[PDB]
């Protein structure tokens, strides 16, 4: 029942080779004998795709977990057209795009407790979508427990876009026919740094294949692309439904998400951004305090961030600073969520965030931001 | 001495749940025969009305 | 505590685990209730910070001739 998945998605290969070690991650003597600067693209060849089918992850889980491999350059809305009408997946109505680096194995208890009370139950009373990295690290774990620690305690619809190759077990996912029954070895015993598992609290995969053995980035094109679309799109019914909030949540970050947040914004999406999380992260949101800060005294001022809220290198590079002016440049679009002791409640907050990005007169365009004030009880 | 009955109802429940099926003139043949994951979230659901509570 | 709060712990301080630990067993030991708790609260494992050392060393702190010091006097 999946006879076009593999006709309307394509997969990507190494093709060519850009130097013993290429920068595809797939060596000289593993190459296509087809083999200056690797391109993602143009260095690249495309196939169809062989890595759709449902996970059934062995002991717990849901016997249920459709991943499939896509290649970056793809239209989201062939993906969302596969979501929510093959798949049978609601359409949303709220998407929350959570984002961050969150670089340690474990987090603050409050910080843990704000993702699975605040996030987690205002995405089960609205039915929304939680859309993180498809990995069990960092912030995508974390949402994961959160996720489980609720399911059990009680579904919510998150799932996780990964890129292709730093996937352990990537070989029992190969199954052109489809890979409808297929076991994951989740636990498995060898553990390395460029290869992680996937969480089994995700209810869909995203595979984003670019043709490298596996590095990081390579999905933030089409996760950009795919969360423009979904708030782009009416709640199914045709046109007859409204438009369809997305929202992004920030926790910790480095260079890589700052881009992304600058990419979102310029993108016109809200953001969300709490404080205490982190390095990258807390940087915006002092930012955010100081305000319309005057420039003689705070031109410096965000050197001094730069270089006491982030990292030392790159801290004395501008560039940085040029990606803080022109997030600033939108500023109305984010918002900062204040810990406030644990606060642990922020559907206020994303309500206001939502009704202070639309700002049009029109009352058809604050109507998802009614119905969410009616899901939840403020 | 509400209380007291409530608590010591307990006791009697037990005491006869475990007597022999039979009554005592019959109950001589009785005596004659006489002689996970589920649990994990289980906790889970009570650890969260704990923190609902204290909240 | 408060002071300590708004002091010591307003931000500007970067702690770390280990340099807790020893206020954490001088809190225990002297029964600060609401110290204990805010220095777990700070983000301190206390699955690591415990050891049976240590352990040893709370129920030592039992206050002269208790009735719990008898206990472990017999044991
Ligand atoms: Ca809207």
């Amino acid at each position: 029942e999946q006879s076009w998945i593999p006709k309307i998605f394509k997969k990507k290969t190494c093709t060519t080779f850009i130097v013993t070690l290429c920068q595809c991650g797939r060596p000289r003597t593993a190459h296509p004998a087809v083999a200056t600067v690797w391109d993602s693209d143009a260095h690249t060849t495309e196939k169809p795709t062989d890595a759709y089918g449902e996970l059934d992850f062995t002991g717990a889980g849901r016997k249920h977990s459709n991943f499939l491999r896509l290649s970056d350059r793809t239209d989201p809305a062939a993906v969302y057209s596969l979501v929510t009408r093959t798949w049978g997946f609601r359409a949303p109505n709220l998407v929350v795009s959570v984002l961050g680096g969150s670089g340690g194995p474990v987090l603050q208890t409050w910080l843990q407790d704000l993702l699975r009370r605040g996030l987690v139950r205002a995405a089960q009373s609205t039915g929304a979508w939680i859309v993180t990295g498809g990995l069990h690290t960092g912030i995508g774990r974390h949402v994961g427990v959160a996720v489980r620690d609720h399911q059990m305690a009680s579904k919510v619809v998150a799932m996780g876009v990964a890129p292709w190759g730093v996937v352990r077990n990537r070989d029992t996912l190969i199954n052109p026919k489809g890979s409808f029954p297929a076991r994951y070895r989740w636990r498995g015993d060898p553990e390395d740094g460029v290869q992680f598992p996937l969480d089994y609290n995700y209810s869909a995969f995203f595979l984003v294949d670019d043709g490298t053995h596996g590095c990081l980035g390579g999905e933030n094109r089409f996760r950009l692309r795919l969360e423009s679309y979904i708030s782009q799109q009416k709640t199914g019914v045709g046109g007859t439904g409204i438009d369809i909030p997305v929202l992004l949540l920030l926790i910790d970050g480095d260079e890589k998400m700052l881009t992304r947040i600058e990419n979102a914004t310029q993108a016109q999406l809200p953001c969300l951004l709490v404080a205490g999380s982190g390095g990258a992260a807390d940087c915006l949101a002092e930012t955010l305090e100081d305000t319309l800060a005057p420039g003689s005294g705070g031109a410096r001022q965000g050197e001094a961030r730069d270089r006491i809220r982030r990292f030392f290198p790159k801290g004395d590079l501008e560039v940085l600073q040029a990606q803080v002016e022109r997030i600033m440049t939108r500023k109305e679009l984010l918002t900062v969520y204040s810990s406030e002791d644990g606060s642990e409640e922020f559907e206020t907050i994303v309500l206001k965030a939502l009704v202070k990005a639309c700002g049009s007169s029109e009352a058809s365009a604050y109507l998802d931001e009614l119905r969410l004030a009616v899901a939840w009880n403020r | 001495s509400d209380l007291y009955w409530k608590a010591q109802r307990y006791r009697l429940i037990r005491e006869f749940h475990s007597r022999p099926a039979l009554a005592p003139p019959f109950i001589v043949i009785s005596h004659l025969r006489l002689l996970k994951e589920a649990e994990r979230k289980l906790l889970t659901w009570e650890s969260v009305h704990k923190e609902n509570f204290l909240l | 505590v408060d002071i300590a709060q708004s002091e010591l712990f307003r931000g500007d301080i970067q702690w770390r685990s280990f340099h807790l630990e020893a206020s954490l067993m001088d809190a225990l030991l002297n029964d600060r209730p609401e110290f204990v708790r805010l220095l777990i609260s700070h983000g301190l494992s206390l699955g690591h910070f415990l050891t049976p050392m240590r352990l040893a060393q709370l129920y030592s702190a039992a206050p002269s001739n208790s009735l719990i010091r008898n206990l472990l006097d017999q044991a």
